[PDB]
């Protein structure tokens, strides 16, 4: 399920995370788990944090990625943005993809 | 004892005349479908059921 | 009543199926078609047609008329680039809302040469040379002229012929490239530079505009249609 | 033509008016189909049509525009942009169906030291966006008609907020032509470029495009004439600059049906 | 002769050049795109092409069933103080958005409508009690004729009006329309007024909706629940799927880039910055 | 009555044209299934709707 | 010529031999394997062959559905706190072992798709509240569309994308598919990379998935139960049978020996020992 | 409408029908075939190929490399056996997961002839004379050379030609046999022997290793396709 | 646009070749059935790949 | 050539040397495996063997005759476990012959002579993201010489590209191969 | 029995559809025509006779 | 050419490069001699030669250098120059 607490200031200057946090249950355990990040945005349609096995960053080049990734865990994922201007919104997404019931997300 | 007729068609696709094929299950003409191949006919016998044939361009009374 | 076995399929709801149906409206005559101006036969033909590029997708130009206008000026020679740009004609915020890019949009896979076309907007008094390239995917994305000359490029001479079009050619490993972003269907990179340098004489504008179009070559195509994520409608 | 002959000098000729022009950039037609009359395969109101030939079928010069480094464009709808114009505008209003295409010619000349580019398109039924959050497809029939001096195109949406007495007309934002989509795509609609450096103007020829082979030309417009700046106007070092923008237009192969008494509109 | 399943053009080996032929170079402001072709600009190879614009064509890309609507009926127990909740819808593509973007990637159409039915029954109260398979009467009400006001009135009784009797459980219901337009071809846009304001005449009079044709283009769907009144209430969802087939399109336009406002052109605020930030030099 | 046609033929089996049989039960052109059997036309009337017809190997501007 | 159902090789009559000739003597150093027959060896009498490799045909081999995924869908009570139940399943033949292994004797494969649908639903709480007839909604979303995060959000229009309306009780759904794949066919295994690491630029950037290619393949199968919100809650299962219909194969392997462990070719401790003991001079 | 009446069956799945169904995406652009190396048309033809025998399957050696190594040695002639298998293709551990028997364990029934080829991975100096047996079913299981004589058989001299074929003929009282153990299906037993000695010189390894390979005769098919055991999924 | 074709028969009744009718509905190769009519190859690409074809009565090594 | 452009194709003439003398004894299992992909040394992970260890270059990698997992959760080694007896991917030695190849048997002959035409997916691809050949020596029967307790005996590797060709012609490619 | 498989619009009951149906009096001895005056073949016949106009609809 | 073809306007391709020029003086071929590949019946090394082609066989841009008042001039040498260009110099 999704729950994700990003509700975020945000302190500009900069800089500070914009993170997204997907705890998982529970007994039916979730893959593929790459992660989607879409802007929001003039999106047609990249801006985007993806993570397929090795971290791809779609390009913004002013981007951090941080998750244990290459691997797995699942996806309790941080980003960041720096800098260090207010390139602002507008607003995020985080989405997600799953073998069951999870090629979705939310805004 | 197929029936293969034309359809006239309308809206015509970015795809010669196309045809429809019928066939009659049962023994009895009530059985079958309506053709809707009919015919029109001159509305004379309502319109100019007058014995004496009149002419349009000429004064109905004279 | 003739022996008949019904099969798996039977009753369902195929969205993409194709057969035959009882029309609601029999004998109903039908209003004939007038040569109307402007039909179209095929989806392609709409993205062979040049399209205006909104390059300049920055923080205060994005959505609103400047995006549209790629700057330049009679500054002296530098080997560092114009507009750094991403080959992923539908994914590639750039390119995935042109012409091209929406139709690319409503399909999951595409194929072969595009062209990019540049209108040089500056004053009749105003010279110079650009140096269009393209970089297939595998190595270093060019930051400098000398790693862009390298690679497909043309050599742009500003003159009376207002614009120069230069062909990206279909150079791929499959024989289809995805309408997203993906590492194994990468199509490489598109980018500008100065060849020697914008000159202009005196009671002359130092600095100009530069508009760019694209649009797909004659060898160009797409399949797998799909419903597109450029519009929705929450709730 | 060894002999002389280029496509940058033109002269187009109808009834008693000529166009002269030494800088065009080629002329173009729209859909590849030129102006035509009604065919009798194609046709509908069963009485015969009233065909002016030269005394509307010629060249009608609109009021001249100022175009600068703050304009954001221009907007004009046909037939309404000649709906006064002499005998076209007078046989267009006694009667009730009229079609007819159109020799669209934009001049807008400057120097060799001026920079700019005007996107000048013809827009087939070109819907506008109203100035309306609250409500929506009201934007009144005086307000959706300019006439001659025809509209213009706005940088910022700004919503009509006085639900009392509305504005009830429209607010095209340019970057999205004014009507929900992007600029940059209008291309694939007939058109030409005036780049400053290149022409002094742009040659559109406009066949009549719709539904139906002839309609109501004071209810409904067919063709919508958008100018924006591509690029923005420019000169040597003068922080505010200006040059003109003259429209000049010539209805074609015009015809009109259902004759009556003259048809006096509530324009305002 | 060009079918739309056709291989596209092969390309042709391509040697160096030094002439005084420039396909590289041209004038956009003529109004026209460039025909090139990467053998113009670079040394090509030869190559048999076997790729076809076969799915892009007009009718391979709109050939698919999209839902425009979801209509709402039901049957209470004969007690209940409220009335029985009987569907009336009025046609068209605008009241969902897929389909309509699609559609108006151009400004006039022209086809055959097929329009397929699927219909999905619930329970509403935590009850116990059941319901006998219920029979939906699905009736095509044209601009004229007269609407039904009570899920049971003579309306129902369709001696001219085209009705389907759908059984529940069973393969969705489906039926094809001709070209019904009163216009040579259907206007995705009517850049005018129903009406003409004449001055002689009160203001209120001669107004009318922008971009707004017959107040009533194709009538209107009635849908209700033939079944008698059920001691337990069972609500139901009619979900109608539209597709146009044999069709034809004209006068290409550019798609729908902002959140569709209404049934016109119209946009609304906080919704015109469709594009993401992204930087010129940035790949 | 019955429309013959020829498949064009994607991922052959181990296993010359292939065809598929098609037939109208109906009189309404409306009621029939999408032929998709399509054409395709040249985009000259969009890419290059200028009077003048254009050679690209040539200065557009001349 | 010749046919996968044909007679194999009748036995010819072979009688003693004292010669020059050493058919039994060879050598497979030189990577081959000595063509010999009974009657090379042996003496033999004259036998007509009757028996054929019909069966072990590729496309016979393979002419079987079989099942890939099971996906769980729900239609709980309109109170519960819990979200309505939509499965959404990756789609490949590597969740399950059987028709894999099957696949993976080969490098490189080709063929027509074709899935069958086998939908089966039960009741969950002890309850005896019903449920009316559920209709399922099995839409198949193409990597770049937009993939749904409600059962019942703007996406399942499907105006573009293929879905299928199935109804609970009938006979189980099915559809085909051409060979899709961006290669001039499907590889069972890939070698290598979807990235390369350059130095000049950041390791974590440059990394990626060893033996994957395309992160996302062939898109998803988003499936839900089309019918509202139900007081007595109802379970359902989606049973997935794949069948490669048409098909080519290329370049022989042997088959996996020991438990599968994950989609790339990747062992796990204690599974690495499948033959049991048995000497070697015992029969 | 045309009088139908439906029959058993209807409505049905068979996993193993063979029937039309409705394309989930019409006209769809195909991605056209290339000449790939290697294809095959029949599970019947890696069958043919020879594969490597796990011989050696004893507590210790067994899933190890050393599983497939005979080993010999320069020691006194013996009648004792050098190795006992028994002919089942499919059941017989030694067997069953070779090419051959992993291809027969997806299938109910086996016929035709088998051919047993012997590689003498020892020194070129080392000489030597084998035997090599097949005896039919029905009798006492050879346990010595004397025996194993007695049936059909081949005297492997070895040279320069370092390996030999023994072709064990289609000898059965049923037209197929079955891929499981059973008395009644049953093929015989193949034996190794030392017809005289290995004799190796001074200076050189007095023991050595005789590799051993499998592979069908084109006399040999399969039927009654089935789902095998050498895979599984608990869980 | 029929196809007739053979069954190869095996457990004949006390009831000459038997055959079998085929039609394809629809247009898309996929959507067809499989024909079974699969044809062998000679395993030698496998066995026997090697440069110097060979002959079994003769040393393989010479 | 391979580094400079974005695509290529190759075919191999793989030339496997090793000579001995007629007191030897001893079998090279020389095989040409079509996309060879290799199990990894992780039990909590999967795929997850890096581009650097994936690909050892001229120097070749080797196989192990027993399965010992990467522990180091922390920092992994993500590199790859090929079990000799297991064809370092999941299948049984025994059959790996299946593939194109030949045996080094010392009493035999000095070497092993492989003719490889381009095998793939596809008609041409990424040589440097993508290996389409995977060379494998497994000692079939164990060195050994007259009565020496430790013997050895070179094997010389030495391969030929053909009928080789490359598009997508830019700048080099600077790979990060440690 | 031969393989067949039902597409949606399956046992629906289109009010203006057109198909056979099994005849509940079958071999019944019909009654034949007889030439009646005044037959008409089309609705737009009577639409092309003259009828008066209320034009006084007042009070 | 009356069809608008001339001396000042070229268009140069080599390989996968491209370039143009509107205001040029014509083009210089070096004593009429267009570049040749080596003859056998001038030739000498026997070995067969290696031909790069496209490879090496197009244009590489050196670095830009600067025209003032004070500029007395620049020289290159063949193929010095192009020593360190990609696929040529290798
Ligand atoms: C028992 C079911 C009967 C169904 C009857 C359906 C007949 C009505 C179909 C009308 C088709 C409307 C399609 C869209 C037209 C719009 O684009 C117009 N505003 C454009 O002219
Ligand atoms: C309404 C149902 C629509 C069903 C849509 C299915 C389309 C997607 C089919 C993809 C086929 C994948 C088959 C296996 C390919 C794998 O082996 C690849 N990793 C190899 O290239």
């Amino acid at each position: 399920v999704v729950q994700a607490p990003t509700q975020v200031p945000g302190f500009l200057g900069d800089s500070v995370t914009l993170p997204c946090y997907l705890q998982v249950p529970n007994m039916e355990v979730t893959h593929v788990s790459q992660l989607t990040w879409a802007r929001h945005g003039e999106s047609g349609s990249m801006a985007v944090f993806h993570q397929t096995q090795g971290p791809s960053y779609s390009e913004s080049k002013r981007l951090e990625f941080v998750a244990a990734r290459l691997g797995a865990e699942l996806r309790d994922a941080s980003l960041r943005m720096f800098g260090l201007r207010v390139e602002d919104e507008g607003s995020y997404t985080c989405l997600f993809v799953t073998f069951p019931q999870g090629s979705r997300s939310v805004d | 004892g197929a029936q293969v007729s034309s359809q006239k068609v309308g809206a015509h696709e970015n795809s010669s005349t196309i045809n429809y094929t019928t066939i009659n299950y049962y023994r009895d003409s009530a059985s079958n479908a309506a053709s809707k191949q009919d015919f029109s006919q001159d509305p004379s016998k309502f319109t100019e059921p007058i014995k004496d044939v009149l002419i349009k361009t000429a004064p109905m009374l004279n | 009543g003739l022996p008949v076995m019904n099969t798996p399929g039977s009753n369902q709801y195929l969205t993409a199926d194709n057969f035959q149906s009882p029309c609601a409206l029999p004998e109903f005559d039908v209003t004939p078609p007038i040569d109307i101006p402007g039909e179209v036969k095929n989806m392609m033909e709409l993205a062979e047609i040049d399209t205006m590029i909104p390059f300049d997708l920055s923080a205060t130009k994005k959505n609103t008329m400047e995006m549209y206008r790629v700057r330049l000026s009679d500054k002296p020679h530098t080997d560092d680039p114009i507009l750094c740009l991403s080959l992923s004609p539908a994914s590639d915020p750039r390119l995935s809302h042109t012409m091209l890019g929406e139709i690319l949009n409503y399909y999951t896979h595409w194929a072969g040469s595009l062209k990019f076309t540049f209108l040089f907007c500056g004053s009749m008094m105003a010279t110079g040379k650009l140096l269009v390239s393209y970089a297939p995917p595998g190595a270093d994305p060019p930051k400098k002229r000398k790693e862009a000359m390298l690679g497909t490029h043309v050599i742009w001479d500003i003159g009376l012929q207002s614009s120069c079009t230069m062909v990206v050619p279909w150079i791929s490993n499959t024989t289809y490239r995805q309408t997203i972003d993906d590492s194994f269907t990468e199509g490489g990179y598109i980018s500008v530079f100065y060849q020697t340098r914008i000159v202009v004489p005196l009671s002359t504008p130092r600095e100009m505009d530069i508009l760019g179009f694209v649009s797909a070559c004659n060898d160009f195509s797409v399949r797998l249609l799909r419903d597109t994520t450029h519009i929705e409608q929450k709730a | 033509e060894a002999c002389g002959y280029s496509d940058r000098v033109l002269q187009l000729t109808l009834g008693n008016s000529t166009i002269t022009t030494q800088e065009a950039a080629n002329s173009v037609v729209a859909y590849g189909r030129w102006p035509e009359y009604l065919r009798d395969s194609e046709a509908n109101p069963v009485d015969q049509p009233t065909e002016p030939d030269v005394a509307a079928c010629r060249f009608y010069t609109l009021d001249t525009v100022s175009w600068t480094k703050e304009s954001r464009g221009w907007w004009w709808k046909l037939p309404d942009a000649l709906r006064d114009m002499g005998l076209f505008g007078q046989n267009m209003y006694y009667h009730y169906l009229g079609r007819s295409g159109y020799t669209v010619h934009v001049q807008c000349n400057a120097s060799k030291f001026h920079q700019g580019a005007l996107g000048v398109f013809a827009v087939p039924e070109m819907c506008l966006a109203g100035d309306s959050n609250t409500t929506t497809m009201h934007t009144s029939y005086q307000n959706a008609n300019p006439g001659e001096k025809g509209g213009t195109f706005t940088g910022t949406f700004t919503p009509d907020n006085n639900q009392t007495s509305p504005a009830r007309r429209f607010c095209p934002v340019d970057y999205l032509l004014g009507n929900g989509t992007l600029l940059g795509n209008a291309f694939v609609f007939p058109h030409q470029i005036i780049n400053l450096r290149t022409n002094n103007c742009a040659t559109l020829v406009l066949p009549y495009v719709n539904s139906l082979s002839i309609d109501s030309m004071v209810k409904h417009n067919n063709w919508g004439i958008a100018i924006l700046p591509l690029a923005p106007l420019n000169f040597a070092s003068e922080s505010s600059p200006e040059i003109p923008i003259t429209l000049t237009i010539a209805p074609m192969c015009c015809e009109f049906n259902g004759l009556r008494n003259i048809t006096l509109p509530r324009l305002q | 002769a060009a079918t739309s399943r056709d291989a596209l053009p092969n390309t042709e080996a391509s040697g160096p050049t030094h002439s005084k032929e420039i396909p590289a170079l041209t004038a956009v402001e003529t109004g026209a795109t460039n025909p090139l072709v990467p053998s113009d600009t670079v040394q090509t190879r030869h190559v048999v092409q076997h790729r076809s614009r076969s799915e892009s064509s007009i009718e391979s890309f709109f050939a698919r069933g999209a839902c425009v609507t979801i209509m709402t009926v039901d049957n209470p127990a004969s007690t209940t103080n409220k009335d029985k909740l009987f569907a009336v819808w009025k046609i068209t593509y605008k009241d969902t958005v897929q389909l309509r973007r699609k559609l108006e990637f151009f400004t006039y159409s022209r086809f055959d409508m097929e329009l397929t039915f699927v219909v999905t029954a619930n329970f509403t109260e935590t009850n116990n009690g059941h319901a006998l398979n219920q029979v939906y009467q699905i009736m095509y009400v044209p601009p004229g004729a007269p609407v039904p006001e009570k899920w049971d009135d003579y309306t129902w009784q369709t001696s001219s009006n085209p009705s389907i009797f759908y059984t529940y459980g069973t393969a969705p219901a489906r039926i094809s329309v001709p070209y019904v337009g009163i216009s040579n071809a259907y206007s995705h846009f009517y850049d005018g007024f129903s009406k003409v304001p004449l001055k002689d005449q009160s203001a209120a009079l001669g107004d009318s909706l922008y971009g707004a044709a017959s107040l009533n283009d194709f009538g209107i769907l009635a849908v209700r629940v033939v079944n008698d009144h059920n001691p337990t209430k069972v609500t139901s969802k009619i979900r109608v799927y539209l597709k146009p087939k044999h069709i034809r399109v004209w006068c290409p336009r550019p798609p729908r880039a902002v959140a569709y406002y209404g049934p016109g052109v119209d946009y609304k605020d906080g919704t015109l910055t469709p594009l993401s930030t992204k930087d010129l030099t940035t790949y």
